[PDB]
């Protein structure tokens, strides 16, 4: 069946003096976004942002605009709490952030579930893999925990994450058969660029690849680098594909020793290419 | 909060071919917090339709957007991303590098 | 699909 995951990502930001904090989340499907909730608009809706999606019924998106509406509230007071819990100096823009949702390998079961916080753009509680416990990342955190264990709510994402979210995991990669699960493969390439009187620099290009997961590194003669490597990130075409580079400064006369390696799901074999 | 600078790389969705149009990409990652502003230029003047994904996050918390435009790229022609953010003491500029 | 956070922190 192959692994695929179902994953939101949440965001609130405060802006005291000026109006209620902005709220966004939005859902991917693997690497592919497919819906969003903006706050920032006359009449907020949950919205589809994938083509897939557009023939999902009106009942879908009044009851997710519900989730995202009540989910809206709750970040609002917990800027409050968390603000009130640290002792911060009032006024001030604050974040609180949610990710969340389910991973699976090569069945319908639960590979993995989430359902992690972060205040401030960092950890302030998160569910434990055995989806029965929490890691609180500070002192601050523990009061939450204690009231999440006394509430049980370890049981209420447990039930989402092994159901719920398998269950739409399942029917949006069906909706969306067709973009969802395939695998474009990079296609490689190296250019060569003068750099001094002593040597240049050779970058080992990676284009139009799905999924986003990719190796790509350079060797001298069978071994990885004793040398610096400028590696960029991955980073998205626009097109639903990815491009990545790998630059190595070489002595002049000796291109022919270094070899840029590409592994991707995508690949028969590992490439390996030579100026 | 801990402010994390903007990692900026500006480049085409496809290989470069002067007078063959083309979209030039300013794909902005890693910071915090997310109030961000990003705008593209060409030849130093304001791009005006420019469009941007919705921000989201990675793993790491750290917010991400990508801002994009239709270009033709030329050989006189230039053009460069410009961000302003809080964790920098200025606005910072990179020019499209058809070599990048 | 969205899940709402069942608690307050």
């Amino acid at each position: 069946m192959g692994p695929h995951s179902l994953r939101y990502f949440v965001t609130a930001v405060s802006r005291p003096g000026l109006g209620e904090p902005r709220f966004i989340a939005v859902g991917y499907v693997d690497d592919t976004q497919f819906v969003r909730f903006d706050s920032d608009a006359d009449n907020p809706r949950f919205e589809p942002r994938a083509p897939w999606m557009e023939q999902e019924g009106p009942e879908y998106w009044e009851e997710q605009t519900q989730r995202a509406k009540s989910d809206e509230q709750w970040f609002r007071v917990s800027l409050r709490t968390a603000q009130r819990y640290y002792n911060q100096s009032k006024g001030g823009s604050h974040t609180f952030q949610r990710m969340f949702g389910c991973d699976v390998g090569s069945d319908w079961r639960l590979l993995r579930g989430y359902q992690q916080f972060a205040y401030d753009g960092r950890d302030y509680i998160a569910l434990n893999e055995d989806l029965k416990t929490w890691t609180a990342a500070d002192t601050a955190a523990l009061i939450t925990r204690r009231k999440w264990e006394q509430a049980g709510d370890a049981e209420y994402y447990r039930a989402y994450l092994e159901g719920e979210c398998v269950e739409w995991l399942r029917r949006y990669l069906e909706l969306g058969n067709e973009t969802l699960l395939r695998t474009d493969s990079p296609k490689a390439h190296v250019t060569y660029h003068p750099r001094s009187q002593v040597d240049v620099t050779l970058r080992c290009w990676a284009l139009g690849f799905y999924p986003a997961d990719i190796t790509l590194t350079w060797q001298l003669n069978g071994e990885d680098l004793t040398q610096d490597m400028e590696l960029v990130e991955t980073r998205p075409a626009g097109d639903g594909t990815f491009q990545k580079w790998a630059a190595v400064v070489v002595p002049l006369g000796k291109e022919q020793n270094y070899t840029c390696h590409v592994h991707h799901k995508g690949l028969p074999e590992p490439l390996t290419l030579r100026w | 909060m801990i402010q994390k600078t903007p990692q900026i790389q500006v480049y085409s969705r496809h290989p470069p071919e002067n007078g063959k149009p083309n979209i030039l990409n300013c794909y902005v990652t890693q910071f915090h917090p997310p109030h961000i502003e990003i705008q593209m230029l060409k030849n130093g003047k304001k791009i005006p339709k420019v469009e941007m994904s919705d921000m989201s996050f990675s793993k790491d918390w750290s917010f991400y957007i990508l801002a994009h435009t239709e270009f033709t790229p030329t050989e006189t022609d230039t053009y460069a991303c410009r961000v302003k953010h809080d964790s920098m003491a200025e606005p910072k500029t990179v020019y499209w590098d058809r070599d990048m | 699909k969205y899940l709402q956070v069942a608690s307050h922190v």
